[PDB]
């Protein structure tokens, strides 16, 4: 029950577990999940 | 900006849980 | 007005409407848009692009 | 009449009918792909708010 | 605007068997 990431983060940040799916879908309509994906 | 600001009093209602990152072994 | 002030949860788009009048609107096979197009095909890849 | 009907029907026009019922149907609408679970832990959430 | 609290944690007052534990011979 616990992943393990090569990279993307930094040890000390904090990360959402439960109401995960809900605030997913909240920042795909913010269109946050497609500002991230467009910041690059 | 970037991200998106949640009223605090809903993702209390929801009951938003949240962990730390760490690096270690698997 | 109170209640979708209250009750509102994130990534839930809140929304209100009367009992009989939702179950007519449901089982309602059909189309809102006063103009619809049926883009219809044999592979969903395809069509999906028209 | 002709001069009272004509800047009196300019005037507001909005869809048809609306009947009000004594109780009435929450239906909150959120993103597909939602689990049995938190889709049922959803429901009590806004539940208890109402 | 409505600073409305709630209690997140799953919630049953309608339908639960309860039993208690007891020591005892298989
Ligand atoms: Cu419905």
């Amino acid at each position: 029950g616990v992943t393990a990431l090569r990279s993307g983060l930094a040890e000390g940040e904090k990360v959402v577990s439960s109401g995960l799916f809900l605030i997913d879908s909240e920042a795909n309509i913010s269109g946050a999940l497609e500002r991230m994906r467009s910041e690059s | 900006a970037s991200g998106v600001r949640i009223d605090p009093t809903q993702t209390q209602n929801l009951g938003v849980k949240t962990a730390t990152v760490t690096r270690g072994p698997l | 007005e109170e209640l979708d002030n209250t009750v509102r949860l994130p990534g839930l788009a809140n929304l209100w409407v009367p009992p009989i009048r939702n179950r007519i609107d449901m089982l309602s096979t059909g189309i809102k848009s006063p103009i619809g197009i049926k883009v219809s095909g044999t592979v969903l890849a395809d069509i999906d692009a028209m | 009449v002709l001069t009272v009907l004509w800047p009196l029907n300019k005037v507001g026009g909005e869809f048809l009918p609306q009947i009000n019922e004594g109780d009435l149907l929450y239906m909150p609408s959120t993103l597909p792909g939602i689990s049995a679970a938190e889709a049922a832990s959803m429901l009590q959430k806004t539940d208890k708010l109402i």
